[PDB]
């Protein structure tokens, strides 16, 4: 299996903050990497694939990009309807692997 | 329109087992695939397997094979995952999700907290 990591679990920041979340895999795994939010109400959304492809209906302020082993997400503006956790998926090989998540709170 | 609804609770007795369902709306159901996925929070979220309800075929995390089994009702285009001889670390949420659009996970549902007392 292909391990993804994401160092922080959680992340403290004010509105407006811009802020990026980062995620490592264990090996290449050619940009095939997506990311997910799981809002309060616990639904679970695709915001970006492919590394930097935005889904459909994702505000323009997220954005993704990486290569290799290294990726990140970017919220250029952070608005309070952001508050959720994100968990990046490697979709190079089966079985399909996540990262921990990240969990984004105000302050 | 397209949409997966799955009950948002299950209180269950470990050793015991328990059937989760995932009822799809407003799309072919025969023609997608179902991804069923497990979230422990701070253990974080795992794959568990997929299904092919037009086929029937199944692929696994050879890491739940023993204890996951899925399968569907094609009449009522509803999908389903079974849990073998719950334990505590059985205790997570479960999200199926649909493949659209040439993705994977492109719809959740809003997913069932399990709880093995």
């Amino acid at each position: 299996d292909i391990q993804m990591t994401q160092t922080t679990s959680s992340l403290s920041a004010s509105l407006g903050d811009r802020v990026t979340i980062s995620c490592r895999a264990s090996q290449d795994i050619n940009n095939y990497l997506n990311w997910y939010q799981q809002k309060p109400d616990g639904t679970v959304k695709l915001l970006i694939h492919y590394t930097s492809r935005l889904h459909s209906g994702v505000p323009s302020r997220f954005s993704g990009s990486g290569s290799g082993t290294d990726y990140s997400l970017t919220i250029s503006n952070l608005e309070q309807e952001d508050i959720a956790t994100y968990f990046c998926q490697q979709g190079n090989t089966l079985p399909w692997t996540f990262g921990g998540g990240t969990k984004l709170e105000i302050k | 329109q397209v949409q997966l609804q799955q009950p948002g609770a299950e209180l269950v007795k470990p050793g015991t087992s328990v059937k989760l369902s995932c009822k799809a709306s407003g799309y072919n159901f025969t023609s997608y695939w179902i991804n069923w996925v497990k979230l422990r929070p701070g253990q974080g979220l795992e794959w568990i397997g997929d299904i092919y309800p037009g086929s029937g075929i199944t692929n696994y995390n050879e890491k739940f094979k023993s204890k996951a089994t899925l399968t569907v009702d094609t009449s009522s285009s509803t999908a389903y995952m079974q849990l073998s001889s719950l334990a505590s670390e059985d205790s997570a949420l479960y999200y199926c999700a649909g493949q659209y659009g040439n993705l994977w996970f492109a719809y959740w549902g809003q997913g069932t907290l399990v709880t093995v007392s």
